[PDB]
């Protein structure tokens, strides 16, 4: 199973909504996870099973999407928010995507 | 049942058509160590065990001797020297839900390994840091058990499928779990080499003149000789008289 | 008398027969019953089985129980009755159950059977007529040494009489001092 | 909680290294724990991982050449590494798995040439 | 894992003495005709060492 990330960078401004797809070559029902990288530091867990906001991340980020199409959304881009994002298969070989790298527009 | 706490069925006392099975289509994995299904036809057991449970695709590769893994390791485990069958089929047509059917769970924490045919459905709540739970789940405390999303669109990799792993048992008691052990037509006044239940020989079988008792299999004559046999089918007594030979 | 109960603790420990007939129903049964101290009637299962004077002999070979019957009418009441009757096996449970005790379930007889040498004598029609016991007698060892329910007169030689023992003597010598193989097999260096 | 890993080093092609990761708050016995590591500039990819059970697991670019483990007195996570390789340069995590993982170490930086 | 020694794992018969087999024909094990063609109950008769 494959994990295709899009797009790998997104430029993006302070109160946005953000959309970020991660795509699996077939239907892995709600197995997957994102994380949150900001350069120098380590991932950070944001949503789990797809649907599931980890516990203290900020209600900005949603989770959704099931079988082979799955997003994450940023309802409200804080400064805070610009980072690399990566999703995950979940209950498999913890195949990673690519990452999005969102950037400050302008 | 679900993967943790697979069913188990004892099979005892009765014929085993192991055909049935073995000449079905409708089974996608059909893998024997330690036996040939077609020669179970020709043996005995004192007891077969059918341990029916239900997983996702890409798991069917760990039902199988010297495999790990979430299911090998905390929901059903092979001994290394397994002998007997498993047998294994998508069932995506009737464990799948639009909604998605989370009735059938998987262990995904537990403190050790399963030993060989060790069945826990235990609930208690999983202390994974040094702090006791005391049944209360948080922090480094989870649920040990977690639900399949089993859809119908989901990928075959993990679309449901039926697995039952049959296993032979052989104990100090009367092998009950049989063969078929067909049969085939008799002829009369033909010298013959003969088989009936338990005893075998060769001679010619003509019809008789005897009442042998409702009980009565092998007759007897004075010098401890086989005279005469009831048909197993054929309610019929036949004499059996040695085929003509003499010295020339 | 209704039925039996055969095992070896019959208190739900262990697999024990129950063989009941509810008055139209013969059943039998191999659980792990528990059973009451008295198990009376009012007035883990490996098999399931449903279907005057009566003789029965229960028999365990090999793991196989035998169960052989045999029914006749009757007048007498004070005893049993005197004659000879053949009983034909009725059951071959291949229940494989030891058993050490066995009780009954309701007057009535037991006897416990011996492994004896018997003559039986068949008819032209298949079933046992008379048998003779070969150790019941002189006579009887006769007959059934020279394998005729009637012999004419004369001396004939049967089996040899011996004297049995009456003490066993064990005898040995003295010695207390336990052998030292300890050094050999504990010996720090070979 | 905190997780803090150790031993990341520059060492020959061929070379061997351990890699240590001291936990708190959390028993690496009673955990999956993971490595996960990220190369100069890439992504993340996931290394290895042990089961509460003992069970241990590799990706295929590390299988027979890496091996994880832990102690149970002293609550680490330990990496071994043989036969290295300059692809095996990168940042180096532990991690606790919940394949979502949601404690993380600061990393250890293995650099291969 | 050395693979390059195989060992048969069906036949029809069991060999007499001394009798040595190379045969490559695929073993019918069903009640299908396999006609050359391997799949399932149509089996490689050999089988390599791990
Ligand atoms: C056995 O089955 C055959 C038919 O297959 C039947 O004709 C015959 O009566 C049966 N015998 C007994 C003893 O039931
Ligand atoms: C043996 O049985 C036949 C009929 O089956 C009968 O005519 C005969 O009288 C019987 N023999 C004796 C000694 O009763």
């Amino acid at each position: 199973i494959w994990m295709t990330q899009s797009p790998s960078s997104l430029s993006a401004s302070v109160g946005d909504r953000v959309t970020i797809t991660c795509q699996a070559s077939q239907d892995i029902n709600n197995y997957l996870n994102w994380y949150q990288q900001k350069p120098g530091k380590a991932p950070k867990l944001l949503i789990f099973d797809a649907s599931n906001l980890e516990t203290g991340v900020p209600s900005r980020f949603s989770g959704s999407g099931s079988g082979t199409d799955f997003t994450f959304t940023i309802s409200s881009l804080q400064p805070e928010d610009i980072a690399t994002y990566y999703c995950q298969q979940y209950d498999n070989l913890p195949a990673f995507g690519g990452g999005t790298k969102v950037d400050i527009k302008r | 049942a679900s993967v943790y706490a697979w069913n188990r069925k004892r099979i005892s006392n009765c014929v085993a058509d192991y055909s049935v099975l073995y000449n079905s289509a409708s089974f996608s994995t059909f893998k024997c160590y330690g036996v040939s299904p077609t020669k179970l036809n020709d043996l005995c057991f004192t007891n077969v065990y059918a341990d029916s449970f239900v997983i996702r695709g890409d798991e069917v590769r760990q039902i199988a001797p010297g495999q790990t893994g979430k299911i090998a390791d905390y929901n059903y485990k092979l001994p290394d020297d397994f002998t007997g069958c498993v047998i294994a089929w998508n069932s995506n047509n009737l464990d799948s839900k639009v909604g998605g059917n989370y009735n059938y769970l998987y262990r995904l924490f537990r403190k050790s390994n399963l030993k060989p045919f060790e069945r826990d459905i235990s609930t208690e709540i999983y202390q994974a840091g040094s702090t006791p739970c005391n049944g209360v789940e948080g922090f480094n405390c989870y649920f040990p058990l977690q639900s399949y999303g089993f859809q119908p669109t989901n990928g075959v990799g993990y679309q449901p499928y039926r697995v039952v792993v049959l296993s032979f048992e052989l104990l100090h008691a009367p092998a009950t779990v049989c063969g078929p052990k067909k049969s085939t037509n008799l002829v009369k006044n033909k010298c013959v080499n003969f088989n009936f239940n338990g005893l075998t020989g060769t001679g010619v079988l003509t019809e008789s003149n005897k009442k042998f008792l409702p009980f009565q299999q092998f007759g007897r004559d004075i010098a401890d000789t086989t005279d005469a046999v009831r048909d197993p089918q054929t309610l019929e007594i036949l004499d059996i008289t040695p085929c003509s030979f003499g010295g020339v | 008398i209704r039925g039996w109960i055969f095992g070896t603790t019959l208190d739900s420990k262990t697999q024990s027969l129950l063989i009941v007939n509810n008055a139209t129903n013969v059943v039998i049964k191999v659980c792990e019953f528990q059973f009451c101290n008295d198990p009376f009637l009012g007035v883990n299962c490996t098999f399931e089985y449903v279907s005057n004077l009566r003789e029965f002999v229960f028999k365990n070979i090999d793991g196989y129980f035998k169960i052989y019957s045999k029914h006749t009418p009757i007048n007498l009441v004070r005893d049993l009755p005197q004659g000879f009757s053949a009983l034909e096996p009725l059951v071959d449970l291949p229940i494989g159950i030891n058993i050490t005790r066995f009780q009954t379930l309701l007057a009535y007889y037991v006897g416990y059977l011996q492994p004896r040498t018997f003559l039986l004598k068949y008819n032209e029609n298949g079933t046992i007529t008379d048998a003779v016991d070969c150790a019941l007698d002189p006579l009887s060892e006769t007959k059934c040494t020279l394998k005729s329910f009637t012999v004419e007169k004369g001396i004939y030689q049967t089996s040899n009489f011996r004297v049995q023992p009456t003490e066993s003597i064990v005898r040995f010598p003295n010695i207390t001092n336990l052998c030292p193989f300890g050094e050999v097999f504990n010996a720090t260096r070979f | 909680v905190q997780l803090v890993e150790s031993g990341g080093g520059l060492v020959q092609p061929g070379g061997s290294l351990r890699l240590s990761c001291a936990v708190s708050g959390f028993t690496v016995s009673r955990n999956y724990m993971s490595w996960v590591r990220q190369a100069p500039g890439k992504g993340l990819e996931w290394v290895s991982l042990i089961y509460s059970g003992g069970s241990t697991f590799y990706a295929d670019s590390v299988k027979g050449r890496f091996t994880i483990s832990r102690d149970n007195s002293k609550n680490t996570l330990y990496l071994q590494m043989n036969s290295l390789r300059a692809e095996d340069t990168a940042v180096y995590y532990c991690a606790r798995d919940l394949g979502y993982h949601d404690y993380w170490g600061q990393g250890t930086l293995v650099t291969v040439s």
